[PDB]
């Protein structure tokens, strides 16, 4: 036996789970592959970046990678680093967004 | 709208649905064919003792063993022998006698 | 039964923590006739955990 | 010292093993086996039926 209650309200449909400050990309073998100190995991994907825009509707995942990248670029990189270009997204195997 | 929130779960649900598998190993026991050994423990000063310290680049070189692999074949016949006189109930009791002998070349050439 | 005695450096001793350039064989065990007939037990060096 | 023991019992096992295993009719059959196998041929036709 349980209590029942109505269904609970919608939620964004990922969580950051990491905030990685040292994280290289590579190309081989026609797929980009990511690495880093603070995770063992390697992250494979294809070269394609991913349209987030016109499934993020609600920009929750947006707003958390501009907010998380702006926070960690400000502490350690301001005085000896640069910027490129705009955040890119990208869908590695084993199920994981990573905003780069 | 949750249209998005949808095909969302639908493209990681197809990306970790992916195979992404590995091979299996038999490891048959090693039998002391190659052997290795480990690095030591060891004391060092408690204070700085040596004179003349200087940094460097360093190329260790090893004394070349030059390893030659190669294939061989090896030949012998396994015997064994019993008190079957007795009858295979009793045998048993009396024991067994068994030895491994190795195949004469002429058998090696003109039979097998 | 005791054999002879070995110096540390006649023995290859594996790099630090990454090693290569290392031969090796496929073992294959030849065990004695006696595991069959006797069924003694054949040596399996030191356990492991498992 | 784990080892060491668990090595340890399973000698103590192969001895209980042994001591259950180690039947006195087979000690009889194989002092007997010995006995008519010294006679020869002989001793094989009498030892067949004997047995
Ligand atoms: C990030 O780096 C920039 C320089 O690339 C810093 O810019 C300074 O900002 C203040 C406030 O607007 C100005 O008074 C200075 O003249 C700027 N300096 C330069 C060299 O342009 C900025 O302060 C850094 N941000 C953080 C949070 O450290
Ligand atoms: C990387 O791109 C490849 C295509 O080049 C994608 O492979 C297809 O994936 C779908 C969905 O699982 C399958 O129905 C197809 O059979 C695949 N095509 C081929 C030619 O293999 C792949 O899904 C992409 N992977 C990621 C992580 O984005
Ligand atoms: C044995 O040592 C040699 C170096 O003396 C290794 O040779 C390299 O092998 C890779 C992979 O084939 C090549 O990309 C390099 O160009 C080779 N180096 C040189 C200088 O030729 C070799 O990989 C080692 N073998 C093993 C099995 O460990």
């Amino acid at each position: 036996a349980w209590d029942w209650v109505p269904k609970r309200p919608s939620v964004c449909t990922m969580t950051k789970w990491q905030e990685v400050d040292e994280m290289l990309r590579s190309e081989y073998g026609g797929s980009f592959r990511f690495s880093s100190d603070a995770i063992c995991t390697t992250f494979t994907t294809n070269l394609t970046e991913y349209p987030l825009s016109r499934v993020d509707l609600g920009d929750c995942i947006g707003k958390d990678a501009r907010d998380a990248m702006d926070r960690i670029f400000a502490r350690r990189y301001n005085a000896t680093h640069i910027k490129v270009g705009q955040p890119q997204y990208y869908l590695a195997n084993g199920g994981f967004l990573i905003a780069y | 709208v949750a249209a998005g929130h949808a095909t969302l779960r639908e493209h990681l649900r197809d990306i970790k649905a992916e195979n992404t598998d590995a091979n299996f190993y038999v490891c048959p026991p090693p039998t002391g064919a190659t052997v290795v050994q480990f690095e030591q423990p060891r004391r060092c000063p408690t204070r700085p003792e040596g004179q003349n310290y200087t940094e460097g680049i360093a190329v260790v070189f090893k004394e070349n063993i030059a390893p030659y692999k190669f294939k061989a074949t090896m030949y012998y016949k396994d015997v064994t022998v019993s008190q079957v006189w007795f009858g295979h109930r009793y045998s048993q009791f009396m024991g067994i006698f068994e030895d491994r002998a190795p195949v004469p070349f002429e058998e090696v050439i003109d039979k097998i | 039964a005791y054999s002879h005695q070995l110096s540390r450096a006649d023995i290859t001793t594996v790099s630090t923590f990454i090693d290569l350039n290392i031969t090796m064989l496929e073992d294959h065990e030849f065990v004695p006739l006696e595991v069959y007939t006797r069924h003694e037990i054949k040596d399996s060096g030191l356990l492991d955990y498992t | 010292e784990v080892q060491r023991r668990v090595q340890l019992h399973d000698l103590r096992f192969a001895d209980i093993d042994t001591v259950i295993h180690a039947d006195a009719n087979a000690a009889m059959f194989a002092g007997l086996g010995a006995f008519f196998e010294g006679m020869g041929d002989l001793g094989r036709a009498v030892g067949k039926v004997v047995m």
